[PDB]
C-alpha cells in the first residue's frame, strides 16, 4: 500500500522503482472569449516520471493534439498518464523494469493498476509524502524542451546531474526536493537565489548549476530560509 | 402442493422456509411442512437456539424428489434427505397430517413475493454453483466462502459463483482500458451475457440466489456476489431496456423483504449510492430508487 517517512530508505534500495507525477499533463491558459465568456486554451503537458536512486527522468512530453475533439480532458490525462507509463514499462528489457510504481495522486492508483494488469508483479504505490514535483516545470530547461515540442516526445534526463559521483541517493533526492519545495513556494526567489553568481554555470548536458560542495550547503541553507520566511508570511506566523 | 416431513425434532431451533419462520422447542411434536407451492424453489434454514452461530439450510425443488429433514446427532445439524421409497413416504406424510404434527406454508393468495424473489433461479443452475452432485438438494451456510475469496479454502465445500473483477483482463480489452473500465458494457454484455450466462435468465438467477445466500444465511461471500452483479449493470452505458425493467423489479422485491434492521451488513453504501445517483443507469431503477429513499434514507 501506501508510502511515509516510516519506509523513507525503501526509495534508496536496489529494486527498480519509479515516481509518477501527472500534475503537469493537462495545462490550460484560462482566457475571456469575444462574447466574454471563459475557454480554456491547453498548452503542451509533460509526465515526470523519476528513478529515485539513479536520478533517471522518463520525461513524456504531452503535445496539446493528444487532447484535440476529446472531451472530460482531467480524466483522459490520467488515463493517458497510465498508458505513457505502461508503454515506457513494455520498451525496457524485463531487468530494466521497475518493481514499484509510486504515483504522487490517488486518482492515478486505478488508470495506471488497469494499464498494467499484464504486470502482476509490479505494485502501484500511493505515498502519503507531499512531493514537490509538480514545480518541475520552474526547472528552465524542462520548460524549453516542453513548450518547444511540436510532437509528442520522450527525453531521458538526469535531475542529480553529476551529484552521485559526490554524494548518496539519499541526500541527492533530498537536495531535489529542497530546491522543489524552494520553487514551489517563491519561484521568483528560489531561481534568483540559483543564478545570482554569473561565474557558476550550469552544464550544457546539466540542469542545475555546477556548485561545488561548499557552494551546495550554503545554497541549501538559503532555500531552507525563504520556504520559512513565505509560510510565516502565508499564515502570520 | 408437496411436503417435507421431519423425523423429530430433538434440539431447539428456529426454522425457516422461504420468508417465513418458526419456533420448534426442544422435542416439541414437530413433523414438518405442508401445503409447499410446486413450481418455485425453496429453501428450508435452521438456526439453533443454543449457537446463533452456522445458519445453515437446504435449497429444492419438490418436483426432484421425496425430501424429509431428519437431525443427526453425530453431526449435531438437521440434515435433509430424499425418500427413494414412493410409497414408505406417502405412508409416513398421510400420518402426520391426520395427527396435525404438521405447519402449512403460510402463503397469502395475494402475495407473491416468493416469485419475485426466485422468478429466474432454478434448481439446475443452483447445483452448479454448490456441487455435491450425489444429492438434488444444495445444502449451503453463513461460514461457506466463494471461488473468488479463496483466491484472494477447501474446494468441495464453496460456493462456485461466475467470478466478476472490474480490474481484471477478462473485464478489460487490450487496447480500451479507459472505455471498458468506466463503461463495462463488454465486460457485461459480450464477456458475461453473451459469453458465460449465455442469456439475462441465468444472469438474473445467479443474482437472485446470491442475494438470498445473503439474507437468509448472512452469507458474506453472497452478499459480495450480489452487489458485484448489480454493479456490472449500472456501470455499463449499453444494457437492453428489459434487463433494466427487470433489475428494477428485482432489487424492488430484495430492497421490500430486506430485515429492516439489516440495512446495516446487507447493503454496500457505496454500491448503491453509485447505481443510483452518479453511474449510467441513475435514472433506469425508479421502484428501486422509491423504496431505498423512503425506507433506508440514512445510506444515501
Amino acid at each position: 500500500g501506501a508510502m511515509n517517512s516510516s519506509n523513507y530508505a525503501e526509495l534508496f534500495n536496489n529494486d527498480i522503482k519509479l515516481f509518477v507525477d501527472d500534475t503537469n499533463v493537462y495545462r490550460v491558459t484560462v482566457h475571456k472569449t469575444f462574447e466574454g465568456n471563459v475557454a480554456t486554451k491547453a498548452i503542451n503537458g509533460c509526465i515526470f516520471t523519476l528513478n529515485p536512486k539513479t536520478g533517471h527522468l522518463f520525461l513524456k512530453i504531452i503535445h496539446t493534439s493528444v487532447w484535440a475533439g476529446q472531451k472530460r480532458l482531467s480524466q483522459l490525462a490520467k488515463w493517458k498518464t497510465a498508458e505513457e507509463v505502461s508503454a515506457l514499462v513494455r520498451s525496457l528489457p524485463k531487468e530494466e523494469q521497475p518493481k514499484q510504481i509510486i504515483v504522487t495522486r490517488k486518482a492515478m492508483l486505478d488508470p495506471l493498476e488497469v494499464h498494467m494488469l499484464d504486470f502482476p508483479n509490479i505494485a502501484i504505490r500511493p505515498t502519503e509524502l507531499r512531493l514537490p514535483f509538480s514545480a518541475a516545470m520552474s526547472i528552465d530547461k524542462l520548460s524549453d524542451v516542453v513548450m518547444k515540442a511540436t510532437e509528442p516526445q520522450m527525453v531521458l534526463f538526469n535531475i542529480y546531474d553529476d551529484w552521485l559521483d559526490r554524494i548518496s541517493s539519499y541526500t541527492a533526492f533530498s537536495r531535489l526536493t529542497l530546491l522543489l519545495r524552494a520553487l514551489k513556494t517563491n519561484e521568483e526567489s528560489a531561481k534568483m537565489i540559483l543564478l545570482s553568481d554569473p561565474t557558476i554555470t550550469i552544464k550544457s548536458y546539466h540542469l542545475w548549476p555546477s556548485f561545488t560542495d561548499e557552494q551546495w550547503i550554503t545554497i541549501e541553507s538559503q532555500m531552507r530560509d525563504l520556504i520559512l520566511t513565505e509560510y510565516g508570511r502565508k499564515y502570520n506566523v | 402442493m408437496n411436503t417435507v416431513p421431519f423425523t423429530s425434532a430433538p434440539i431447539e431451533v428456529t426454522i425457516g422456509i422461504d420468508q417465513y419462520s418458526f419456533n420448534v422447542k426442544e422435542n416439541q411434536p414437530f413433523h414438518g411442512i405442508k401445503d409447499i407451492p410446486i413450481g418455485h424453489v425453496h429453501v428450508i434454514h435452521f438456526q439453533h437456539a443454543d449457537n446463533s452461530s452456522m445458519r445453515y439450510g437446504y435449497w429444492f425443488d419438490c418436483r426432484m424428489g421425496n425430501f424429509y429433514i431428519q437431525y443427526d446427532p453425530k453431526d449435531g445439524l438437521y440434515k435433509m434427505m430424499e425418500e427413494r421409497d414412493g410409497a414408505k413416504f406417502e405412508n409416513i406424510v398421510h400420518n402426520f397430517k391426520e395427527r396435525q404434527m404438521m405447519v402449512s406454508y403460510p402463503k397469502i393468495d395475494e402475495d407473491d413475493t416468493w416469485y419475485n424473489l426466485t422468478e429466474f433461479v432454478q434448481m439446475d443452475k443452483i447445483r452448479k454453483i454448490v456441487r455435491k452432485d450425489e444429492n438434488q438438494f444444495s445444502y449451503v451456510d453463513s461460514s461457506m466462502t466463494t471461488v473468488q475469496e479463496n483466491e484472494l479454502s477447501d474446494p468441495a465445500h464453496s460456493l462456485n459463483y461466475t467470478v466478476i473483477n472490474f480490474k481484471s483482463r477478462e473485464a478489460i480489452r487490450p487496447g480500451h482500458e479507459m472505455e471498458d473500465f468506466l463503461d463495462k458494457s463488454y465486460y457485461l454484455n459480450t464477456v458475461m451475457l453473451q459469453g458465460i450466462f449465455k442469456n439475462s435468465s441465468n444472469y438474473f438467477g445467479e443474482l437472485q440466489f446470491a442475494f438470498l445466500n445473503a439474507m437468509f444465511f448472512g452469507n458474506y461471500g453472497s452478499s459480495l456476489q450480489w452487489h458485484a452483479m448489480i454493479e456490472l449493470i449500472c456501470s455499463s452505458a449499453t444494457v437492453p431496456k428489459h434487463m433494466l425493467d427487470k433489475l428494477d423489479e428485482i432489487l424492488y422485491y430484495q430492497i421490500k423483504t430486506l430485515p429492516e434492521q439489516y440495512s446495516d451488513i446487507l447493503l454496500n453504501e457505496r454500491v448503491w449510492n453509485i447505481c443510483l445517483y452518479s453511474s449510467f443507469q441513475k435514472n433506469s431503477l425508479h421502484n428501486t430508487e422509491k423504496i431505498m429513499e423512503n425506507k433506508y434514507p440514512e445510506l444515501l
